[PDB]
RNA sequence: GAAGCCAGAGGAAACUCUGGUGGAGGCUCGCAGCGGUUCUGACGUGCAAAUCGAUCGUCAAAUCUGAGCAUGGGGGCGAAA
RNA sequence: UCGUGCCCCGUGUGGCGAAAGGGAAGCCGGUUAAUAUUCCGGCACCUGGAUGUGGGUUUUGCGCGGCAACGCAACUGAACGCGGAGACGACGGCGGGGGCCCCGGGCAGAGUUCUCUUUUCUUCUUAACGGUCUAUCACCCUGGAAACAGUUUGUCUGGAGAU
RNA sequence: AGGGAAGUCGGCAAAAUAGAUCCGUAACUUCGGGAAAAGGAUUGGCUCUAAGGGUUGGGCACGUGCGUGCGGUUAACAACCAACUUAGAACUGGUACGGACAGGGGGAAUCUGACUGUCUAAUUAAAACAUAGCAUUGCG
RNA sequence: UUUUUUUACUUAUUCAAUGAAGCGGGGCUGGACUUGCGUCCAACUUCUGGAGUUAAGGUCC
């Protein structure tokens, strides 16, 4: 059929890094660690984090993609909101 | 055609101080009967060059600097405001307003003479390849020189298929029916 | 779109800008760059001698 | 007076006329004098000024262009630049 | 061998347009294929692109010049009073 | 058979003559194509609401042609009938 | 971490519009009453993804060789830039390659045969995809050309380096 | 058949010419043309002759098929291979020889539009239109 | 207080340009004239078909 584009599929849809994963959620970094920590979100590792993220070095966090659209549906979100 | 014929947008550089630019191609533009040249120029404010394209002066070349600013030497191919300049000097693509890029003596063979100056008010009389008077803005920029391909016009087109090929690309009216050759209801002069 | 099927040296010249420029054009471009830095120390030691000149005439 | 020295020299002393066999003179470091023609390309031009001013070889820019340096050389061909090896007669490197 | 003895390169038009006519093209043909020497190579090479437009066949530059010739008269002169101008505009 | 080029013979040279080379032109004979000159032509309720035959113009370009697209009646388009 | 912020960048703006323009990749043999580069057999290719093995590189951390043109199975490369390809008229003669046409010999088959005809005719084929050795232009090295030379059917090339 | 435009408003139509080789070709001219101007000679078959091409290949002294240092331009010679044109000659059949096919009639002038080109699809293709050239007007 | 004339201004309205990038007024430096210190005028790149981009650095923490 058509021809797949690079860097649609495999890794680069497996993982987030942390600053995709806040902007996804918008939350605040504060928040966005608390709740990781109280839903058991931990960070990964990729076989090539090049083919997640071009300008990824040692030091980047990564999640999976998965894991976050699950942060998604929390009600804790709307918790935080309304305190704000 | 690919980009329009205009100097650069008056800006810091050229009111203040040169810019320099590097003539790199000098190209056949269709329905003009003028050279065009195309002269890379740096941005002050970023990494990426700039590329414009002039109406090409005759004795331009490629590999050549020219320069354009208020300080620029009087050289064919720079482009100077024409306060900048002696009287006696022809340029051409003369702006009529500061900024405007270009608009008076631009086909091939034609310019515009610097007459006189009047610098208490800060204008500049100027003679048109028309024979024409006028006085411009003394921060009008030209480029030093004469546009090249003069003496197109003296060769006979000699052919009615010449004067078609000239006339296809230029959009104008060809062939041309006569209104005394037409009826009364297509034409004044018709009958 | 062949090119994308073939390895690296194949597509280029072991050289500076090789496959992209040729080599005497990239010879060029190397004297032309060390001569112009040279006689840009040389402008530059110039202006330097003419300017302490000028401060030694104005002191 | 420099076509006349020019042609002394032909004459009597010893020249090797072009780019190649003149960078090769100035490396040996024999070369008396260079003379660059004014239509001679700049970067040859800057390159050929700075070969000399390693060897402490004089430069004269000829005014003329590659074809009047051939003719005022007495050759049927156009010369860019030449160096002279031995003055001979002429006295064209006291100037 | 001259072939004819006056039409020269105009021989190709026959009789038509008129011998006055082709008398003044002649001239623009003549100059426009004819080959220049280049002002800054030196070799015999510099031959007519397009209307205005002299490229060197050897040293593969390209200048602006006149429409059937590689210099015009009115740019030569210019050329003149503009170095005179830029010495008394210095001095 | 145009410029350009080679050789030979002259000419102080510029040029001249001779033999070749070359392959220009809204050049020319002419096939296809396009067109549509002529014929007491065929046909005339036709094969056809414009066709058929012979003859003719043009045939390297102001040549022929497809598809896509634009111009719409107080209009358009018109080498103008 | 004053935790509920901060930094960088500038170019704009979406869609439709070509079964003749641009464009990733498939060939041969066989097969049906009717389809076939689509089915069947054999032999391939492209695009995208994941992750191994071998091999490579590295203790002089990101290969080595060649004066050079450049070569070799690999041989890091984000932002931001430069360049190339896509990507281009018409006509003329010249040269190379495939296919077709033509000629000769040979095996096999067929026809002619009153006479002649070692005769006339037919089959004699090799795909994509790969490996390997070669193929005008051009470029590099040596060297320095008038008694000018090289050279195309067509007069261009050479101290800006020819032969 | 014979005559050869006597026919007819009018040579309408038909006939005549026609390829190729060679000889030769006026006025006029924008010097390019006119021009295939005009007007002539020839052409079958067979058996020969002549001319026009390609490829390969040189002797010593050493080292050992290449490297040198020499020596020579009669290879102007041999061997092998190959195709189509051109010219010349004899012989020979004839009512015909570009044997069908294919294929300009030519010339002297006048008017007219410069030429190539274009239009009234379905009655007019032209001195009509266009064209290059020339001239005028408006516009900074 | 009003009617005409011209003669300035800008805030309505109008035109143009730009990626709305350096306008206006000072300060610093240099040059001139002036008066015995006010103006105006200049800062910055010109032998070469190269390259210029991720702030180097100083100084307080
Ligand atoms: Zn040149």
């Amino acid at each position: 059929g058509k021809a797949k584009k690079k860097g649609k599929s495999g890794a680069a849809r497996n993982y987030m890094t942390r600053t995709q994963a806040v902007k996804k959620l918008q939350l605040s970094l504060p928040d966005f660690r608390k709740l990781c920590i109280w839903k058991g979100i931990y960070p990964r590792e990729p076989r090539d984090r090049r083919k997640v993220n071009k300008s990824a070095t040692a030091s980047t966090t990564f999640y999976y993609t998965k894991d976050i659209q699950y942060l998604l549906h929390e009600p804790l979100l709307q918790k935080f909101r309304e305190q704000k | 055609r690919k980009a329009p014929a205009k100097f650069r947008p008056l800006d810091y550089a050229e009111r203040h101080g040169y810019i320099r630019g590097i003539v790199k191609e000098i190209i056949h533009d269709p329905g003009r009967g003028a050279p065009l040249a195309r002269v890379v120029f740096r941005s002050p404010y970023k990494y990426k060059q700039i590329t414009e394209t002039f109406i090409a002066n005759e004795g331009m070349y490629t590999g050549q600097f020219i320069y354009a600013g208020k300080n620029a030497a009087l050289t064919v191919g720079n482009i100077l405001p024409l306060s900048s300049v002696p009287e006696g000097t022809v340029v051409s693509n003369v702006e009529e307003k500061p900024g405007d890029r270009g608009a008076l003596g631009r086909t091939s063979g034609n310019y515009v003479t610097v007459v006189g100056h009047n610098p208490d008010e800060g204008k500049t009389r100027i003679k048109l390849p028309s024979g024409a008077k006028k006085v411009v803005p003394s921060s009008s920029r030209g480029m030093i020189g004469i546009v090249a391909g003069g003496g197109r016009t003296d060769k006979p087109l000699l052919k009615a298929s010449r004067a078609k090929h000239k006339f296809a690309v230029k959009r104008n009216r060809w062939p041309k029916t006569r209104g005394v050759a037409m009826n009364p209801v297509d034409h004044p002069h018709g009958g | 779109r062949e090119y994308a099927t073939i390895s690296k040296p194949k597509k280029t010249v072991q050289r500076a800008y090789g496959g992209s420029r040729c080599g005497n054009c990239v010879r060029d471009r190397i004297i032309r760059a060390f001569l112009i830095e040279e006689q840009k120390i040389v402008k530059k030691v110039l202006k330097e001698q003419s300017q302490a000149e000028k401060k030694a005439s104005k002191k | 007076s420099i076509g006349a020295k020019l042609a002394l020299v032909i004459k009597s002393g010893k020249v090797v006329l072009g780019y190649r066999s003149t960078l090769k003179a100035l490396r040996s470091g024999k070369a008396k004098l260079i003379l660059i023609a004014a239509n001679t390309p700049p970067l040859r031009k800057s390159e050929l000024e700075y070969y000399s001013m390693m060897s402490k070889t004089p430069v004269h820019h000829y005014s003329g262009t590659n074809i009047e340096l051939g003719t005022a050389c007495g050759k049927l061909f156009r010369c860019s630049t030449m160096a002279i090896l031995d003055a001979g007669d002429s006295d064209i490197l006291a100037d | 061998s001259k072939r004819t003895k006056k039409v020269g390169i105009s021989g190709k038009y026959g009789t038509r347009y008129g011998a006055s006519l082709r008398k003044l093209v002649k001239k623009q043909e003549v100059t426009q294929h004819a080959r220049y020497t280049c002002t800054f190579c030196g070799k015999n090479s510099v031959r007519r692109t397009a209307v205005g437009i002299w490229s060197c066949k050897s040293c593969k530059k390209t200048m602006a010049g006149g429409a059937y010739t590689v210099s015009t008269p009115a740019a030569a002169a210019m050329r003149s009073t503009l170095r005179r101008l830029r010495e008394i505009t210095e001095a």
